[PDB]
C-alpha cells in the first residue's frame, strides 16, 4: 500500500518510501522523485545540476542494477561464481555510496530542491576513479566466461524473441526496448 | 541508419573492442598516474585531527575565569582550560587542528 | 525549604513547584539531566546582554539566544532558554 | 603547484562550478545556518513540521532507471500531501508481458526469460 | 547415572547443530537483499558454516526477510510447520521486525511475531550485512548455550538429578 | 469455448479415455477445471434488474454446487454442513439484496465468481474463507457452544444486555 | 514563509528584554514580543482593565506592565489568542504539544450558562486544550 | 471473605486489546497450557508464565510466547520451582494464578509424582495468599482423581487437589476427563502407536474402562466462564463429554471416523504393567498409562459440573472427525476425490 | 584447536621475535586470539611482528599493518576472551576503537595524554549485547517488569486519575461520608486574618 | 570456524543431518518413503566393492 | 519549450463531434498535452488512435485515476482559472488519465476521462493495448473502475478473501481487518484491526 | 554519516539535548519516534517520555538530520540485535544509556561533521 502510505504522508514525509518501490535501483528513484518535486514546484535543483552528483549518482546505480541483474540471470542459468564477482561489485559500490548518505542500498541523499553540499569530498571521486578501473577489470572476466561460452549462448539464443509491434502493444521499455530495436531513451530525448 | 556503426564483441578485452572504451582506460590510468605524482611530490599530507576543546562548554566570546570554572565544574581535565591561552585565543576564527601523514605510508613492525 | 503550592512558591518558581532533591523530575523525566545540570555553579556576565549557543560554535550546539542579563532587579541570573546554563551580572 | 592547496592535493573541485557561477547562492548557503539566522530557522522549523507549500496540480515526470522509464504522476490540490500519487514501474509492464514471452518455452527457457524480464517485486507491488 | 555422558553428547550436539546451521533461502525485499549481499565473498558466512537450503524440509534457520502481508501469512505459517525441527527464526529488517515503513498499512502483517514465532530480531532497515553477520553470531552462541542451561539442579553428589 | 467454464477444461476420466469406451464426459460443474483460469472476462452489461437477478441467481446455483468440493477439500466440514453453508450463504446474499444498480450488481458478482474461484484454487487458506460459510447467529458445529450469556442474559433487552457487557475496555 | 524574503542578512546580537511575570494564565515571552500593541489594544477596548501599555522607546521598548502584577480579568484566556507571536502563551498548555499533534472538534461549552461555541484540541485519549470559536450570537469570539 | 475475588474485565476485545486481567501461569508446557494461554490473551490479557524446560529450543516455549501479543507475554526463564520468593514475583501483579502442572504420564517415580504435585501445589496456594492482588485461583487435577486409586498421579493429584483447597479457600478445582485435541494425548496416542506398529493396537486389558472425552476448546471456553463467575471460587468443577463411552467404544469411534480397521492385540496385565515399571518409561510406554487404562475416568457428578459454568461440549465424534482428515485410510473413491 | 601457527609461519624470523618478546603462552594465543588467515598470524610481513597500536578497556588488542593482501583488512583486533571459535562477537569492541577500526575515522583512542575523543562525566562503560541476557533493556509497562503497575497507574493518571475513595471505617455526617479532601494546595482565603 | 581453521566442517555436517528429525508427510505412502533412502544408502556404499587400488589388488 | 509542438487536433478532426480542450503546462515537458474526452466516444478514439498512420506508432505508458470526489484546492483559491483541470476535477467526481507515447510524433498525449455516474463503469481498452491487461486490472481492484468487457476481471494485489477498495478517499489507512495467529484454530484467521494511533 | 543506533544526545555539562520541540516526531516519516512533554520540575522543555519502536523505526537519521540542538543522534552502534521484540522497543532511559556508552565517538563524528561546513 505504499500509494495510500505516501498519499497520507507529507512530501518529505514519503521520501524513502520510493527507494523501498525499487530496491535495486534506489538512487534513480529518489531522483525522478526530486525532478517531479521541482516540476511541481516550477524549478530546478541548480546545486544539483552543476555538481553533477545526480549524474554520479544514477551511473552508479544503473552499474549496480545491471551487476544484479547479471548476477540473478546467471545464477538461474547455471552460474555460481559471476553473483559472487557482481555482489563485490555491489559491495564497493554500496560502500562508495554510502559515504554519502550512510547506508548501502537505501541513501535517500536526494531531495526535491536542495543539496546537502557539505557531503563531497574529491577523494570520493579518487575511489570511484580506481572503482572504475576495477569494475572495468571485472567486467572482462565476467565477459570471459558468459559471452562466448556455448552453453550460455544456446541457453540464451533466440530466446524470448520480441519485436516492435510486440513492445508498441504491452509498452516494453528500457533494456527491452533497446533490444526490440526500438530507439527510445528518455536520457537522450 | 544508412551508415550504422557496430560494436561487434571480437577479442577478449570488452574494452579493447571498443576505442573510445581503450582510450577512457588509458585516460583513467594516466590521470591516477598524475594524482599520485602530485600528491608524492608534498610528502606530507593534511588531515582532520579533532581535540578535546572542540567538545567545550563555552565559546571564546567567554570570559577566562569563567571558562576555567565551567571547566572545572564539570570535572574536566583532559581539554585544555588554561587561562592564559584562552585569553589569547579571544575572539579566534582557526579552522581546526589538523595532523600531517608523512610518507612513506607503512606498518609500523615491531622487530628484534 | 517553604511547603510546595504556596503563593509563594508559586510566584517564585512561574507558578510552578519546584523539586530540589531532583529525584521527582529524575522519574517523571526518567534522567537525572536535572540535578546534573543544578551540579553547576553561577556565571556572573558583564555585559547586560549575552549570546548562549550551548557550546562553542555556531550549529555546534543550540541556535544563537540572546538573553538580558540587565533586569528589574539586580543579581538575578537566567537560565538559557536553549541549554542548561545560567548566567547572571558581573556586579549587579 | 601550491603547497597548501587541495588542488594541489586534488585536481578535483567539486565546489568549483557551484561557486564560480552561483557565488551569490554558494555564499548564501555557506555562510548562514538555522543556528545563526532566525529566517533559516523558520526554513527548518517549517521543512520538519509542516513542508513547503506545493502549487495544486497534476504531472508525470519519468526518469530513465537501469530498467526503464520509471515514471512518477502526483497531483496536489495544493495541501503540504500530494492528492494522489501513482507510479509506473517498468517491472510492471515487464511482468505483464512475460507470458506473451514465455509461450512455447520449456522450464529452463522459462526460468532463463524470467531473469532477463528484468522484473523487480517490489517496483511491481508497489 | 545418564547425566555423565550426556553432558558430553550434549556438548557435542551442541557443536554440531551450531556448526550446520543452515539458513534458509527465503527472502523477499530489501533487507533480503541484504543478507544476500551477507552470502557474498566478502561477507564470509561460510566461514560460520551458514550454507541456504531450499527446502524448509531439510532447513534449521529461518532468515524472515522482508515485508509480510495478508496474502502471504498463511503461507509464513505453513512453511514455519514445514520446517524441520529442531528450527530457529530470525526477523532481518524492519518490516520483519514490525512492519516497519507500513506500520500503519491496511496490507500489512503489522509484525511477524504475531504470525509465526520469533527467536532473534534484527534492528537496521535494511540492516548491515555486519549487523546480520553479528545477529547470525548471537542467534548461533545462544543455541550452543540454550542445550544445557542448567535446568536441572544438580544432587548432593553434584550430579543433575 | 475456451474458459474457465468451459465444457473441454475437464479431467479425463482414465489416463487414456475422457469417460469411457462408448462416450466421454467429464465432471467440472461441481469440481476444479482441467487448467487454470487464465482470463476471467467481464460480466456483460445487464440493462435490467431482471437479468441482474437472474446472473444472481445463476451465481448463486453455481456456488452452492461447489459447496460440497469446497468443504470436503479445505477439511472444514466439521463447521457445518453442506446445506448449512448454503444457508449462510443465502443469508449473506439476503444481507446484501438492498441492492438496485445493474453495475454495482455486475462488479459484486465478477469478485464473488473471482473469489469462489481463487477458493476453487485452493489459493486462499480455509480459515479465512470461513467467514463467509460461517454460521450468522449461531455457534461453529464444529467446537462446542457456551450458553452463558443466554442463561445470564435471560430475556434481558438487547439495550440491557449491551449496558452490562461494555463497549471499550474497562480499565483504559 | 510566505510573503518573507527566503534568507537573513543582518549579523549582529540581537537586543534581549526580559519576560514578565503575569500569574498562571499568561505566559510572558518579552523577547519575541513584537511590540504589535495586540495586548494593550484588547485590554483597552475588549476586557476593558487598564494594565497594559507602551513603556520605553527606540528598540527597547517594553511590551508588558510597568510594575509588577497578575492580569486577572476574567478575559486571561484571550492575551494569549490576542497575541501575534509567542509573546503570550497559555501557561497550563505551554509545552504541552505543537498543533501538528492535536485534532480539533467544534463543540459548546456548559461551563457558563451561555454555551460559547469553542474547539477542544484533543491527542488521543486525552484532551489537550480548548480554544474560543467565532459565535457573534452567543459570545464573539471570547470566552471566559 | 477476606480475598476479593471480584475482576471486572472488558471480554469484548481482540489480540491487541486490553481487558484487565493479568495472569501467572505455571506447568503451561503441555497441551492445555497453550490452549489456557491463547484463550487468555485472545482477548488482550496480560499473560506471564514461569517455565525451565530441558531443551528450550523446542516449539512447546515459542509456541507458548506466542500465546499472546508483543508486549502482552512474558516467559520467565529458569524458574526455580522451589523458591518462595520466585514464585511471590511470578505473580506478584497478576490477579490469576493457573496452575496445571502436573506429573506426565512419562513421570513413574512415587517421590517425583508426590513431590511434583504435592510440593508445587502447597507452595503455589501458600504464594497465592501472600499477594492480595490475585483475585482467581485455578488448579488443574485430574478427573480420575481419588485417594485410594493405584494410579499414583491420581494418588497425588487427589492430595494436591486437597492442599490447594486448605491453603486457599477459594481456589476452583478443575477436572477435565481426558481432553481430546490436537497436541493431545489419546488421539495422537492412538495414531501415533497405530502408526508405529502399522498392524495393531497393543491393549492391556479389556478396554471396559468408561471415559468421557471433552474438546480442549470446550476446556478453554469452559475456563474462561468459570473466570467470569464469582460462584465459581472454592468450587471444584468437572468436564466430561456429552456422552459416556468405553475405551473400546472410542477405538471404534476412531476407526470409524479415520476407516482404518480397529484391530486391538491384547497382552497379559500382569506382565505389562511388570515389564512397564521394570524399565525406563516414555511418552509412548508407560506402567501409568497402563494404569490410567485399567482406571475408570468417568465425571463422577461429586462436584459441580460443566453444565454449572453452562458451557455445552460439542460431540467428541465431531471433533475427532475434524482433528483426523487427514489419517483416513485410503479406499475406493470417486473420481471426483482423486482431485483433492 | 592445535597448531594455531604452523611450521611454515613459525619459520620466520618474526615468529622467534614474537615468542622471545612475548613468550610462547603470547605466541600461540594470538593464533586462537583473532585468526584471520594462517600467512597474516601476527602480520603479512615476515621481517617482523607488527606493534600493538593500542589496547581496549576490554582487554582486547588492536593493531594494524599494511602488508595485508585485502585493502579492506588492514587494522585487526585480537580479543582477550577465545573459549571457542565462535565464542567472541562483534559487540565486545570499545566505543573508542569502534571508530578506528571501522575506518570511520583515522584517529584512535588514547589511553592518556592527547585524546582523540572527549571525556565527560556522565560515560558509561560499553557492555556487550544485553539481549536473551539478565541485563536486558526493560520497558515500562513489559509484564515482566517488576514495577509495571506504577509506570501504568502513572499512565493512566495522566488523563484517567481515579477518585481516591474513603477505604476503610470513617465518620458520616447523615448519608454522607466524612472523610477530609487531600488536595495539596492551600485554600489563604478560607484561612486569612 | 568449524574447529581449527575449519578443519572438520565435514564431521559436523555429518552430526547435524543425523540430529535433525524427519517426518514422512501423511499424504505419501510411508513404506516406500522410508525404503527409497534405506534402498539407495544400500547401493551406494556397495560401490567400495567394485574398486581396484592396484594390481590385483 | 523550444521544439515543435503542435495540438492533435486530427482526433476532434476525425471525431467531428467533440469539443476539442487541450492542455499544455511547462510543468510537464514540452510534447505532453492533455485533454479532456466523453467516455461515449471513448473506445472509439483508441481504436482511431490504435490504427491510424501517424498515431499507429504510439504505446500505452500509464493509467491512474483520481478520486475527484474530495480533491479540493487548498490555497491560492481565488488564484484559479476558467480553463484549469483544478476546476474541471471540482466539477467531476471521478478522472481516469490514461497517457500514452507516440513515437511518431515523439510526444506524450494525456487523455482525461471525467467519471460522474455512481457505478464508475467505463468500457475497457484491454481489448485495443495489451498492457491494458494489468493495468486495468489494478485500476480496478484499487479504485472499482469498472472496466466493461474487459478481457479479465480477477484480482491484481488485493489480498486474497478481501473485499475492498483501499485506494479510496473513504478508506482510512489503517483498514478494517487484521490476520492473526488462532491457536484455537492452528492457523491464521482474521479479525477487526485495532491499530496504534499516533 | 552511518546511520547507527538512534540515541539522545546532550551538551557537555550532561543537560539533556533534547528542547521538546517536536521536529523528530514531526519528522519521523513512519512517526516513528513518540514524544510526551510536560514542563519540568525547573521548568525546563523536556519530554516525560522518548520512545522509539525500532520495529517501526527505519534507522533513516531524519530525526538527525533535523534536530534542533542536536539531540536525536545516529551512533556507529550496529549490533543491536534483540532477542525479544518487546526489548526492541527501546525508550528514554534506553537511548540516555546508549548515548552515555557512545557519546566520544559521537562527539567527535559530531565534530568532523561540523567541520565539514566550517
Ligand atoms: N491430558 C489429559 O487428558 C488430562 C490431563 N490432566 C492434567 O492436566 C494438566 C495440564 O495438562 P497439560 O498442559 O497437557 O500438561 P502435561 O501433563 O502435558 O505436562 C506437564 C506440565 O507441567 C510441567 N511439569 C511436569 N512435571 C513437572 C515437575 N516435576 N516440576 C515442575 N513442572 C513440571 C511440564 O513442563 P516441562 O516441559 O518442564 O516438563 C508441563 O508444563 C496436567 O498436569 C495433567 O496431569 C488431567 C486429567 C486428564
Ligand atoms: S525494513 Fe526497510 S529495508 Fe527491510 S524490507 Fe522493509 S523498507 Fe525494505
Ligand atoms: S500582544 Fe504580544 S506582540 Fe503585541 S504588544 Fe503585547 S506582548 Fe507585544
Ligand atoms: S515561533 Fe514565532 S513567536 Fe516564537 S520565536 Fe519563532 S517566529 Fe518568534
Ligand atoms: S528536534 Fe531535538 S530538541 Fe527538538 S524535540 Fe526533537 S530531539 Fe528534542
Ligand atoms: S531514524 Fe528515521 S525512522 Fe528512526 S526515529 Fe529517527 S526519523 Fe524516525
Ligand atoms: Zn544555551
Amino acid at each position: 500500500g505504499s500509494e495510500k502510505l505516501i498519499e497520507d504522508r507529507p512530501y518529505l514525509q514519503g521520501m524513502p518510501y520510493f527507494d523501498r518501490f525499487d530496491y535495486v535501483s534506489m538512487m534513480v528513484q529518489e531522483h525522478a522523485y526530486c525532478l517531479g518535486i521541482e516540476s511541481l514546484l516550477g524549478t530546478t535543483n541548480y546545486s544539483a545540476t552543476f555538481t553533477q552528483i545526480r549524474t554520479m549518482y544514477d551511473e552508479l546505480t544503473r552499474i549496480l542494477n545491471h551487476l544484479l541483474a547479471v548476477a540473478c540471470h546467471a545464477l538461474d542459468v547455471g552460474s555460481m561464481s559471476s553473483v559472487f564477482w557482481a555482489f563485490e561489485e555491489r559491495e564497493k559500490l554500496m560502500e562508495f555510496y554510502e559515504r554519502v548518505c550512510g547506508a548501502r542500498m537505501h541513501a535517500a541523499f536526494y531531495r526535491p530542491n536542495e543539496v546537502n553540499l557539505n557531503a563531497v569530498s574529491s577523494f570520493l571521486m579518487e575511489d570511484i576513479l580506481e572503482f572504475s578501473r576495477n569494475f572495468f577489470t571485472t567486467l572482462n572476466e565476467m565477459h570471459n566466461v558468459l559471452t562466448y561460452n556455448k552453453i550460455w549462448k544456446q541457453r540464451l539464443i533466440n530466446i524470448g524473441t520480441y519485436s516492435f509491434q510486440t513492445c508498441l502493444d504491452y509498452g516494453l521499455t528500457g533494456v527491452m526496448a533497446r533490444s526490440c530495436g526500438l530507439k527510445r531513451d528518455l536520457r537522450l530525448s | 541508419k544508412y551508415n550504422p556503426e557496430l560494436y561487434i564483441y571480437k577479442t577478449y578485452d570488452m574494452a579493447a573492442d571498443d576505442p573510445v572504451w581503450r582510450q577512457v582506460k588509458l585516460d583513467l590510468e594516466w590521470t591516477f598516474e598524475n594524482i599520485a605524482e602530485r600528491r608524492e611530490s608534498l610528502g606530507y599530507m593534511p588531515t582532520f585531527k579533532g581535540d578535546p576543546n572542540f567538545w567545550q562548554a563555552l565559546d571564546n566570546s567567554f570570559s577566562p575565569e569563567n571558562i576555567a570554572q565551567v571547566q572545572s565544574s564539570i570535572g574536566d581535565k583532559v581539554t585544555n582550560i588554561d587561562t592564559k591561552a584562552l585569553a589569547l585565543n579571544h575572539q579566534t576564527e582557526e579552522y581546526h587542528k589538523t595532523s600531517k601523514l608523512v610518507y612513506p605510508i607503512r606498518t609500523n613492525l615491531v622487530v628484534e | 525549604n517553604l511547603n510546595p503550592y504556596s503563593y509563594e512558591a508559586l510566584k517564585e518558581n512561574h507558578w510552578l513547584v519546584s523539586d530540589s532533591s531532583k529525584k521527582n523530575s529524575e522519574w517523571t523525566h526518567k534522567s537525572n539531566a536535572e540535578q546534573l545540570i543544578a551540579k553547576v555553579p553561577i556565571i556572573y556576565v558583564d555585559s547586560n546582554i549575552v549570546r548562549c549557543i550551548g557550546g562553542t560554535e555556531i550549529n555546534a550546539g543550540h541556535p544563537q539566544v540572546y538573553i538580558q542579563l540587565d533586569t528589574r532587579k539586580h543579581g538575578t541570573p537566567q537560565t538559557c532558554k536553549y541549554c542548561g546554563l545560567r548566567y547572571a551580572k558581573k556586579m549587579d | 603547484l601550491n603547497k597548501e592547496n587541495f588542488n594541489r592535493q586534488t585536481t578535483v573541485l567539486p565546489h568549483l562550478v557551484l561557486s564560480y557561477l552561483n557565488k551569490n547562492d554558494y555564499n548564501l548557503k555557506n555562510t548562514k545556518n538555522d543556528y545563526n539566522s532566525m529566517e533559516e530557522l523558520i526554513t527548518h522549523f517549517k521543512y520538519w513540521s509542516k513542508g513547503l507549500k506545493v502549487e495544486s496540480g497534476y504531472t508525470y515526470q519519468s526518469v530513465e532507471s537501469p530498467k526503464g522509464e520509471f515514471g512518477v504522476s502526483m497531483l496536489s490540490d495544493g495541501s503540504n500531501k500530494p492528492y494522489k500519487c501513482k507510479v509506473r514501474s517498468p517491472a510492471l509492464h515487464h511482468l505483464q508481458v512475460l507470458p506473451k514471452i514465455g509461450k512455447g518455452h520449456f522450464l529452463a527457457d522459462l526460468v532463463a526469460l524470467v531473469g532477463t524480464v528484468d522484473i523487480v517485486f517490489g517496483e511491481i507491488d508497489r | 547415572r545418564v547425566d555423565y555422558i550426556v553432558t558430553p553428547i550434549n556438548a557435542v550436539v551442541s557443536w554440531a547443530r551450531q556448526g550446520s546451521f543452515w539458513p534458509l533461502t527465503f527472502g523477499l525485499a530489501c533487507c533480503a537483499v541484504e543478507m544476500m549481499h551477507a552470502t557474498v565473498s566478502r561477507y564470509d558466512f561460510d566461514r560460520f558454516g551458514v550454507i541456504f537450503r531450499a527446502t524448509p524440509r531439510q532447513a534449521d534457520l529461518i532468515l524472515v526477510a522482508g515485508t509480510l502481508t495478508n496474502k502471504m501469512a498463511p503461507g509464513l505459517r505453513r512453511l514455519y510447520e514445514q520446517t524441520l525441527d529442531p528450527k530457529w527464526v530470525l526477523s532481518m529488517g524492519s518490516c520483519a521486525n514490525g512492519g516497519g515503513y507500513y506500520h500503519y498499512s491496511y496490507s500489512v502483517v503489522r509484525g511477524c511475531n504475531r504470525i509465526i514465532p520469533v527467536d532473534i530480531y534484527v534492528p537496521g532497515c535494511p540492516p548491515t550485512a555486519e549487523a546480520l553477520m553479528f545477529g547470525v553470531l548471537q542467534l548461533q552462541k545462544s543455541l550452543y548455550r540454550q542445550i544445557n542451561e542448567g535446568e536441572k539442579k544438580y544432587n548432593k553428589k553434584d550430579l543433575t538429578y | 469455448m475456451n474458459h474457465y467454464w468451459g465444457s473441454s477444461n475437464t479431467i479425463p476420466a482414465s489416463s487414456t479415455q475422457n469417460n469411457n469406451y462408448f462416450s466421454g464426459g467429464g465432471n467440472n460443474v461441481t469440481i476444479r477445471g482441467n487448467e487454470i483460469m487464465e482470463r476471467l472476462p467481464s460480466q456483460t452489461p445487464s440493462q435490467n434488474m431482471v437479468q441482474a437477478s437472474m446472473k444472481t441467481l445463476r451465481f448463486y446455483r453455481k456456488f452452492c454446487r461447489l459447496i460440497p468440493f469446497i468443504l470436503r477439500i479445505h477439511n472444514i466440514g466439521t463447521k457445518f454442513t453442506a446445506q448449512q453453508a448454503m444457508i449462510n450463504f443465502g443469508n449473506y446474499i439476503r444481507e446484501r439484496n438492498h441492492y438496485r444498480d445493474p453495475g454495482l450488481i455486475d462488479h459484486r458478482i465478477q469478485l464473488g465468481y473471482e473469489l469462489l474461484y481463487e477458493a476453487e484454487m485452493h489459493f486462499s487458506q480455509h480459515t479465512i474463507l470461513m467467514q463467509y460459510l460461517s454460521p450468522y447467529n449461531t455457534p461453529l458445529s464444529d467446537r462446542g457452544y457456551s450458553y452463558l450469556e443466554k442463561v445470564k442474559y435471560g430475556n434481558k433487552s438487547k439495550f440491557l444486555q449491551g449496558f452490562y457487557k461494555g463497549n471499550k475496555p474497562t480499565e483504559f | 514563509s510566505v510573503y518573507g524574503y527566503g534568507i537573513s542578512r543582518y549579523n549582529e546580537y540581537k537586543r534581549a528584554v526580559e519576560d514578565k511575570n503575569y500569574g498562571p494564565l499568561v505566559a510572558t515571552s518579552m523577547n519575541r514580543c513584537i511590540h504589535c500593541t495586540r495586548c494593550v489594544r484588547f485590554a483597552t477596548q475588549i476586557a476593558g482593565v487598564e494594565d497594559l501599555g507602551k513603556t520605553g522607546r527606540g528598540k527597547a521598548a517594553e511590551i508588558g506592565t510597568y510594575v509588577e502584577k497578575t492580569f486577572n480579568t476574567e478575559l486571561s484566556g484571550n492575551v494569549v489568542d490576542v497575541c501575534p507571536v509567542g509573546a503570550l502563551t497559555n501557561a497550563p498548555y505551554a509545552f504541552t504539544s505543537r498543533p501538528w499533534e492535536l485534532k480539533s472538534f467544534y463543540t459548546s461549552d456548559v461551563f457558563d450558562t451561555l454555551g460559547s461555541a469553542i474547539q477542544v484540541d484533543t491527542r488521543g485519549p486525552e484532551i489537550m486544550r480548548v480554544l474560543p470559536r467565532i459565535h457573534e450570537e452567543i459570545n464573539e469570539e471570547w470566552i471566559s | 471473605q477476606q480475598r476479593s475475588t471480584q475482576l471486572k474485565f472488558y471480554d469484548g476485545g481482540n489480540r491487541q486489546s486490553i481487558s484487565g486481567i493479568r495472569a501467572t501461569i505455571f506447568g503451561a508446557t503441555g497441551f492445555m497450557g497453550p490452549y489456557i494461554g491463547a484463550a487468555l490473551g485472545y482477548i488482550g490479557s496480560d499473560v506471564i508464565f514461569p517455565h525451565n524446560h530441558v531443551y528450550a529450543y523446542d516449539d512447546y516455549v515459542k509456541e507458548l510466547k506466542l500465546c499472546a501479543g508483543s508486549g502482552q507475554s512474558y516467559i520467565m526463564r529458569h524458574f526455580n520451582y522451589d523458591d518462595d520468593n520466585m514464585y511471590d514475583m511470578a505473580i506478584k501483579n497478576s490477579n490469576v494464578v493457573i496452575n496445571l502442572v502436573g506429573s506426565r504420564l512419562q513421570n513413574k517415580n512415587f517421590q517425583k509424582a508426590a513431590y511434583a504435585n504435592i510440593h508445587v501445589a502447597k507452595k503455589i496456594a501458600e504464594a497465592c495468599a501472600r499477594n492480595p492482588n490475585v483475585r482467581r485461583l485455578i488448579h488443574f487435577s485430574a478427573a480420575g482423581a481419588d485417594t485410594k486409586s493405584p494410579s499414583p498421579d491420581l494418588h497425588t493429584k487427589f492430595h494436591g487437589e486437597e492442599a490447594v483447597l486448605n491453603a486457599f479457600p477459594n481456589a476452583t478445582i478443575f477436572r477435565p476427563c481426558t481432553v481430546y485435541g490436537m497436541q493431545d494425548y489419546f488421539i495422537r496416542h492412538w495414531i501415533k502407536e497405530r502408526d508405529w506398529w502399522y498392524h495393531f493396537n497393543i491393549v492391556t486389558d479389556d478396554c471396559t474402562a468408561k471415559r468421557q472425552p471433552i474438546l480442549i476448546n470446550d476446556v478453554a471456553q469452559c475456563v474462561l466462564n468459570a473466570l467470569k463467575l464469582q460462584e465459581s471460587a472454592g468450587q471444584i468443577y468437572e468436564l466430561g463429554g456429552p456422552h459416556v463411552y468405553s475405551r473400546l467404544e472410542v477405538f471404534e469411534m476412531l476407526a470409524n471416523l479415520s476407516g482404518r480397521p480397529p484391530k486391538l492385540a491384547h497382552i497379559p496385565h500382569d506382565i505389562a504393567l511388570k515389564i512397564t515399571q521394570n524399565f525406563y518409561n516414555w511418552e509412548f510406554f508407560n506402567m501409568e498409562k497402563v494404569i490410567k487404562d485399567k482406571l475408570d475416568l468417568i465425571v463422577t457428578g461429586k462436584h459441580k459440573t460443566i453444565s454449572d459454568l453452562y458451557v455445552q461440549p460439542v460431540s467428541f465424534p465431531q471433533g475427532a472427525e475434524q482433528f483426523i482428515d487427514d489419517v483416513r485410510y485410503r479406499g475406493v473413491e470417486t473420481h471426483d476425490n482423486l482431485e483433492k | 584447536g592445535l597448531w594455531s601457527w604452523t611450521i611454515n609461519q613459525m619459520l620466520t624470523p618474526k615468529f622467534w621475535v614474537h615468542l622471545r618478546r612475548e613468550g610462547f603462552i603470547k605466541t600461540w594465543t594470538r593464533g586462537h586470539k583473532a585468526s584471520r588467515h594462517a600467512h597474516y598470524v601476527g602480520g603479512n610481513r615476515t621481517d617482523g611482528y607488527t606493534k600493538q597500536v593500542g589496547e581496549d578497556e576490554f582487554g582486547n588488542r588492536y593493531y594494524e599493518d599494511f602488508d595485508v593482501d585485502h585493502k579492506n583488512q588492514r587494522r585487526w583486533v585480537e580479543f582477550s576472551d577465545y573459549f571457542m571459535q565462535m565464542w567472541s562477537n562483534g559487540d565486545k569492541v570499545p566505543v573508542g576503537w569502534h571508530g578506528w577500526l571501522s575506518h570511520q575515522y583515522d584517529d584512535f583512542p588514547t589511553r592518556t595524554g592527547n585524546s582523540a575523543f572527549v571525556k565527560h562525566h556522565y560515560l558509561k562503560q560499553h557492555t556487550a549485547n544485553l539481549s536473551n541476557t539478565p541485563l536486558n533493556h526493560v520497558p515500562q509497562g513489559a509484564p515482566q517488569n517488576l514495577n509495571r503497575m506504577r509506570f501504568i497507574t502513572a499512565q493512566r493518571d495522566r488523563s484517567r486519575a481515579p477518585w481516591q475513595s474513603p477505604k476503610g471505617e470513617g465518620v458520616f455526617q447523615g448519608k454522607k461520608l466524612i472523610v477530609a479532601s487531600n488536595s495539596p494546595f492551600i485554600d489563604d482565603m478560607s484561612i486569612r486574618d | 570456524y568449524v574447529g581449527y581453521r575449519g578443519r572438520l566442517q565435514y564431521i559436523a555436517d555429518a552430526l547435524k543431518l543425523f540430529i535433525k528429525g524427519i517426518v514422512v508427510p501423511e499424504g505419501s505412502n510411508k513404506f516406500w518413503f522410508v525404503a527409497i533412502p534405506s534402498a539407495a544408502g544400500a547401493i551406494c556404499y556397495t560401490f567400495w566393492i567394485n574398486s581396484m587400488w592396484g594390481p590385483s589388488v | 519549450m523550444q521544439n515543435k509542438y503542435m495540438q492533435p487536433i486530427q482526433l476532434f478532426i476525425v471525431f467531428e463531434k467533440l469539443n476539442s480542450k487541450m492542455w499544455i503546462s511547462k510543468k510537464l515537458n514540452s510534447n505532453h498535452s492533455i485533454a479532456l474526452i466523453p467516455s461515449n466516444w471513448f473506445y472509439s478514439i483508441n481504436l482511431f488512435l490504435k490504427r491510424e498512420l501517424l498515431f499507429s506508432n504510439i504505446t500505452l505508458i500509464e493509467n491512474s485515476a483520481i478520486d475527484t470526489i474530495s480533491y479540493n484546492l487548498e490555497t491560492n483559491q481565488n488564484d484559479l482559472d476558467k480553463t484549469n483541470i483544478e476546476n474541471y476535477f471540482f466539477k467531476n467526481k471521478m478522472l481516469v488519465f490514461y497517457n500514452y507515447y507516440n513515437y511518431f510524433l515523439k510526444s506524450k498525449l494525456t487523455l482525461f476521462i471525467i467519471l460522474n455516474n455512481l457505478n464508475k463503469s467505463i468500457d475497457s481498452i484491454d481489448r485495443i493495448f495489451a498492457n491494458a491487461n494489468w493495468l486495468e486490472r489494478e485500476t480496478s481492484e484499487m479504485y472499482g473502475i469498472n472496466y466493461k468487457w474487459k478481457i479479465d476481471t480477477r484480482k491484481l494485489l488485493l489480498d486474497y478473501s478481501k473485499i475492498e477498495n483501499p485506494m479510496l478517499k473513504e478508506f482510512q489507512s489503517e483498514g478494517t481487518q487484521d490476520a492473526f495467529y488462532n491457536i484455537f484454530e492452528n492457523q491464521v484467521v482474521v479479525l477487526k484491526n485495532e491499530t496504534v494511533e499516533l | 554519516l552511518f546511520r547507527g543506533e538512534h540515541a539522545l544526545r546532550r551538551y557537555p555539562t550532561g543537560e539533556e539535548r533534547c528542547i521538546a520541540c517536536k521536529l523528530c516526531q514531526s519528522a519521523c516519516p513512519a512517526r516513528a519516534i513518540t514524544i510526551e512533554t510536560e514542563p519540568r520540575p525547573d521548568g525546563s522543555r523536556r519530554t516525560v517520555r522518548y520512545d522509539i519502536d525500532m520495529t517501526k523505526c527505519i534507522y533513516c537519521g531524519f530525526c538527525q538530520e533535523a534536530c534542533p540542538v542536536d539531540a536525536i543522534v545516529e551512533g556507529p552502534n550496529y549490533e543491536q540485535t534483540a532477542y525479544l521484540h518487546e526489548d526492541l522497543f527501546y525508550d528514554k532511559y534506553k537511548l540516555l544509556e546508549n548515548g552515555d556508552k557512545w557519546e566520544p565517538q559521537i562527539a567527535r563524528n559530531i565534530e568532523y561533521l561540523i567541520n565539514q561546513p566550517l
